[PDB]
């Protein structure tokens, strides 16, 4: 469960240094949990549609961090869009699933 | 040019294809002739929205019609191919989906 | 930096699955079909807003 | 709620309807009480008329589009290309000023907002069973027909809608010398009073 998205257009901060660690902390409770990450590149809609379609394929429970780095502010609404008919939750962070 | 649209039915394609027809005896167009293209709609969303950005922007169409199919009411008729063609910023024309959420 | 952000969106998703669980005690899957599904509308298994 | 307002006697003799578009078709019509003015719209359902009218002011909008600074071609694939065309915004711009004359449904207006303005409705009524047309919308201007407005209730003459209840709720508070608050009897009534030249008091 859990993926995360990234592709890291300006910044090469990516990769190994968040693949690691993440939801695993010390907390009381916790359950099986993974972080496994992909990259991309620069949006484009059925390559978010294609992408998003492989990670819910290869995901049990998981949701999304998906992140941009795109000024255009259509990802939001794309996201949107795919959220509504799959049922897996999206947050975003930096860049395009920024502008609210 | 090209004015590809999607339409209900088949019956409306034809229509679409006298309509240019008609435009096309009346005005002209030095830039690829003027030609269409017609693609229905399928029940699946994602589905509608990768087929009109595949088929649409692979013809470099200058805009797009889209209608209500006889679905009753899905409330996700034009949506699809808004969203696609607001990643860019060509426009598209409603035919008759009446709803103030657009 | 962007590091805190993915933090912090990893802990929202567990904790966010850790109460489903507590409220719940069984998480089910979202990976029925993408291309050309056509099975159904949403049901309220595990509608995690709340 | 049209079951309802059946149910609680809210239609008859008054209470004239006013239903929506989309309250008068498929089963709204068998849960209706008779007299509403179900307003619809003249050859919507059409597409053809639709069909044509886009057309011809796309072209017109195309007419207008290539004589300018300067156009590219639009993206093509949509997988290949992230950044939009230049010319994306210029060609809504020519095609909101559109006051295309040629066409079939009439002077095809854009507003800015981005719907259709100078819409001609049709109004329509219910009189048991069946719908007759009463008027035609041109435009800030309704006109009725010389039929007779059949009210839910059958009354012929234009119900109005003024009653004011005429039982009004007063509120008051405890002061010296303006109103006065005294136990009530123990009967559970006010009597025993008079005033000084000699007269009763009026008391609530």
């Amino acid at each position: 469960n859990i993926a995360v998205m990234l592709g890291h257009s300006h910044d090469v901060t990516e990769r190994e240094l968040r693949t690691l660690w993440g939801p695993e902390q010390a907390a009381g409770l916790p359950l099986d949990v993974n972080v496994v990450a992909l990259l991309m590149n620069r949006t484009d809609p059925k390559s978010l549609i294609t992408h998003v379609c492989d990670l819910m394929s290869g995901a049990r429970i998981h949701g999304l961090v998906f992140g941009d780095d795109t000024d255009q502010e259509a990802v939001a609404q794309m996201l949107d869009f795919i959220s509504s008919h799959t049922f897996v939750p999206i947050l975003g962070i930096h860049g395009g699933a920024s502008m609210i | 040019v090209n004015i590809g649209a999607v339409l209900s039915t088949r019956k409306h394609e034809q229509m679409f294809r006298e309509a240019v027809n008609q435009a096309n005896k009346r005005h002209a167009s030095w830039k690829i002739q003027l030609n269409a293209t017609s693609v229905t709609h399928k029940p699946n969303a994602i589905q509608m929205a990768l087929s009109v950005c595949e088929d649409l922007i692979s013809s470099q169409v200058y805009a797009i019609l889209v209608s209500h199919p006889p679905t009753p009411n899905d409330h996700f008729t034009p949506t699809p191919v808004s969203y696609t063609a607001g990643f860019y910023r060509i426009p598209v024309l409603g035919l008759t989906t009446r709803m103030s959420i657009y | 930096s962007l590091e805190a952000r993915v933090r912090d969106g990893i802990g929202i998703l567990t904790t966010a699955a850790s109460s489903m669980l507590e409220k719940f005690s069984y998480i089910p899957e979202a990976k029925a079909s993408c291309y050309g599904q056509m099975e159904r509308p949403e049901v309220p298994m595990h509608t995690l807003h709340p | 709620v049209y079951r309802a307002a059946a149910m609680l006697n809210m239609t008859g003799s008054g209470y004239v309807w006013l239903v929506g578009e989309r309250e008068i078709s498929g089963n709204a019509l068998r849960y209706a009480p008779d007299g509403i003015l179900g307003l619809q719209l003249i050859n919507g359902k059409n597409e053809s008329a639709h069909i044509s009218d886009a057309v011809g002011v796309v072209a017109q909008a195309v007419h207008e589009l290539l004589e300018k600074e300067n156009i590219t071609d639009p993206p093509r694939g949509c997988v290949g290309n992230t950044n939009i065309w230049k010319t994306g915004p210029l060609f809504k711009r020519v095609l909101m000023s559109s006051k295309y004359a040629d066409g079939v449904t009439g002077r095809v207006e854009f507003n800015e907002d981005g719907d259709r303005k100078f819409a001609n409705y049709s109004i329509m009524n219910l009189q048991r069973r069946k719908l007759v047309q009463v008027g035609i919308y041109n435009g800030t201007h309704v006109i009725p027909n010389d039929r007779k407005i059949i009210w839910p209730g059958g009354e012929t003459e234009k119900p109005r809608g003024y009653q004011m209840s005429t039982r009004l709720k007063i509120v008051t508070i405890h002061q010296e010398p303006f109103v006065y608050v005294k136990p009530t009897l123990s009967d559970g009534t006010c009597k025993e009073e008079f005033t000084v030249n000699g007269d009763p008091v009026k008391k609530v």
